């Protein structure tokens, strides 16, 4: 199988007036998607009773 | 139905660093002599832009009588009885260490940044002891 | 089957390194923000110099 | 659970016909709510204001242009190119040329920035899943898929390969078998329980 | 637990947030309310007497 | 191939984020008979100042 | 006799720096209109790997009746009544500022990182006010 | 009315070649000595991805009494009585060769790929004999 | 307790290919004229090293009387009644298609490789019909 990631956008409020850039944390969003893979096929037979 | 999300409705959200990981202020005022209702003293001092979380009041035995009657008030210059009103933890019969129950989550204003201890009722027989106050709060 | 039959919890997976983002749609006010006098939204770099409030 | 997780990506007969349950939402599309060119522009509007944004196929930042591709199933495609209005758009705004006009020589057609491609095998799919009933008053409905970029992933493990075999006796050529084999996986792009780049739309195709 | 670089995905999505933050202020400035002589109040935080 | 369009000397530019602003300020009601209304901003030159 | 030392049994031990010097989250939800049991709102949001220390609930007077009957629940999406159950601090006769007594020292799980306030009982006469919640915790 | 065509609804369809033209597994366990309920033995072993068609159980006369009471169970490590439960074909009065009636069309799981014979009831007078099991199945 | 694992106790174990994926032999003997107890005919023929799984016996209505009495035996040259004994499926009142219950899992010996049908009891009124036998087995 094969997993593919995704990052979202950014979400909060602009830290108005006084606030640090060390006090007030954000996470960044992150997700996954996995595609499974399988075998598959098809065949055809040919005789000689139906061929001459 | 019109109860919307708060005035907080949009942001991210605090953790490790220099924010307002909650704080204390501690004082140990020492009473001595005779104890009347003309007593006032600062134990600690608070910021301007801060919200209180809880006040812890532990004292010694200050009135050693068969019927104790000493009574304390904890507050600031605006309200003399803002945190504690008629505490009675300094009596020699009851227990100490009472947590605050009134006026917890409120922003300090200007001129209210010093916690006073005033004596509300006269002591029947004054002893020597000390009173401890710990005020928890934080900053934005 | 009864060949070499591998387990259900022993099958490999794979995780990709290339991640996708969300589209933003940059700005519809972008050709109109200049610093000249004949612009709709006019900018001032006077406080970008020495000091001010 | 697929509804009430995608309220900005599922378009029923109108936006005033959305429901959190799937069977009620397909009961709000009428037989008179056909696929005109004014309702496919509603689906392009949902694709430009989705809460995780859908990436368009082609962007022009100046004179702002965003392009999408819609895949019809030939019973909403004849109502789209055969309406009384919006049909003089490709005879009064196209150049006077015979071999390139899709009015005289039909094909895909662009209108308001979205390209309308016809896939005739969506009628074979949607008739087997019960879309010939389950509308408002048991009317036939068809889906329209307005998709952007990276909406279906394709994982290849082996390209299709051929091979032959002489079965019974290789000397007495009495039997032979040919065959072909493939390893592949197809899945719609889904993240956090939401469609990544598809906007599904349901219109009432009468099929007269 | 991952292999994708969360650092570079958080720095690109942070330059791209201060671009959305600029035109969110121009839309708020166009819908302002001019009370009296350079007193521009936003439309949400304006009273009924500031609008009259 | 849609875009902006000029007619009688005025250029009509589309900004899709005015619906996000005006729905939050109560323009989906407060018309004649509580009908949705939207604002249109016809602006000339030097209408919004920007101080960096 | 088989009461051994804890799952903690070997290490050193924390102080000054960037650890989990305890933290807060504060919200002020504003109720208005009429108040029924169809109310729900987030006040604050918590981490994943964190253990709660205490929740403080202070509100205004929301039901100004001779017999008040308003009643609040504080919890999250998993348990609607996890921290407070039948609080009754919004009544106009009783006192506010009740500390949490149930479910204190527990690690937050995934999908339980938003503190809700739901109204349990209908208000007899709805007033206008606000409700404040402060949740103390820390991180490893 | 909603009884649709099966999870099979699209393909062609098998014939001559190397598929799952149905198969057998045969064992002949030999009991000797005295026969108690502490007996267990494999007779044959099955694949992982296979579905059983039918199990045939033929035995000799193992308890030659006027009132026979020997009783067998046929199963695997998961379920001890999955194919046969209280068979009683080893008794000297009744007939042998009983076909399976319980648990036929089911896919073998991992750890269930060995067919056991366990004795359920004690033999009143133990004789010498053997028990034969034939399990039919196929593969995809 | 001495019930050990079988004479099979060490090997791996069969699947896809040219082994003994189980087999059949089918014959359709046609009875005509009058039917006495002097009748014998081969329907099919078996290997030497093979073990039988099951014999299926389907016939037509051969004795159309108010009281039918025709009765068949299926066996080989060694035992004339080895598979079926007193079948009575050719009677016009009862049902056909009886599976074999006696002598299933046994290795064919030399000179026993031809399945006979012999008539056990005379037919009260002989009709015209046919009898079908299908014998399932496999090889090592």
């Amino acid at each position: 199988t094969l997993n593919i990631p995704l990052f979202y956008k950014l979400g909060g409020a602009p830290v108005t007036g006084d606030t640090p850039i060390v006090g007030n944390e954000t996470p960044l969003d992150n997700y996954n998607c996995g595609v499974p893979v399988a075998l598959r096929g098809k065949g055809v037979a040919i005789t000689k009773n139906q061929t001459f | 139905m019109p109860a919307t999300n708060s005035a907080q409705a949009r942001l991210a959200a605090p953790g490790h660093g220099f924010g307002g990981n909650v704080k204390v202020s501690y004082g140990s005022v020492a009473f001595t002599g005779t104890i009347t209702t003309a007593d006032a003293a600062t134990v600690c001092n608070l910021p301007v832009g801060a919200i209180v979380l809880g006040v812890t009041l532990e004292s010694d035995d200050l009135d050693t009588n068969a019927t104790p009657t000493i009574t304390l008030n904890v507050g600031d210059a605006g309200s003399a009885t803002r945190y504690f009103s008629a505490s009675t933890v300094a009596q020699a019969g009851t227990s100490s260490s009472a947590p605050a129950t009134t006026g917890l989550l409120w922003t300090v204003t200007e001129g209210n940044t010093a916690v006073r201890i005033a004596v509300a009722n006269n002591a029947a027989t004054s002893a020597d002891g000390s009173v401890r106050v710990a005020v928890t709060y934080y900053l934005p | 089957m009864a060949d070499f039959s591998l387990a259900t919890a022993s099958q490999r997976k794979e995780w990709s390194n290339k991640a996708h983002m969300e589209y933003v749609r940059r700005s519809r006010f972008a050709p109109y923000i200049r610093n000249t006098e004949n612009s709709i939204f006019q900018g001032y770099s006077d406080l970008e110099k020495r000091a001010g409030d | 659970a697929f509804s009430a997780a995608n309220p900005d990506r599922l378009f029923f007969g109108s936006i005033s016909g959305y429901s959190a349950t799937w069977a009620t939402g397909l009961g709000n599309v009428d037989a008179a709510e056909t696929c005109t060119a004014a309702r496919v522009g509603v689906m392009k509007r949902l694709a430009m204001s989705a809460s995780p944004a859908i990436t368009p196929m082609q962007v022009d930042d100046d004179e702002g242009r965003e392009y999408f591709v819609a895949f019809h199933g030939s019973r909403t495609f004849r109502d789209l190119k055969g309406d009384t209005a919006m049909l003089n758009a490709n005879r009064e705004a196209r150049p006077r040329d015979v071999s390139s006009n899709p009015l005289l020589q039909d094909g895909d057609l662009i209108y308001e920035g979205v390209i309308h491609r016809e896939v005739p095998e969506i009628d074979a799919w949607a008739a087997a899943n019960g879309f010939n009933t389950a509308g408002a008053g048991s009317a036939p409905i068809r889906p329209v898929f307005l998709c952007g970029t990276q909406s279906v992933f394709l994982a290849y493990a082996q390209r299709p390969q051929a091979g032959t075999e002489k079965s019974d006796i290789p000397a007495l050529n009495r039997r032979m078998t040919v065959g072909m084999d493939e390893i592949i996986g197809v899945k719609k792009a889904a993240f956090n329980g939401k469609q990544h780049g598809v906007v599904m739309g349901f219109f009432g195709a009468a099929g007269d | 637990r991952t292999e994708i670089d969360v650092m570079n995905a958080a720095k690109q999505s942070l330059t791209r947030y201060f671009g959305e933050l600029l035109r969110d202020d121009i839309i708020e400035a166009l819908g302002s309310v001019v009370t009296t002589g350079d007193t521009t109040v936003n439309y949400g935080s304006a009273s009924a007497a500031n609008r009259n």
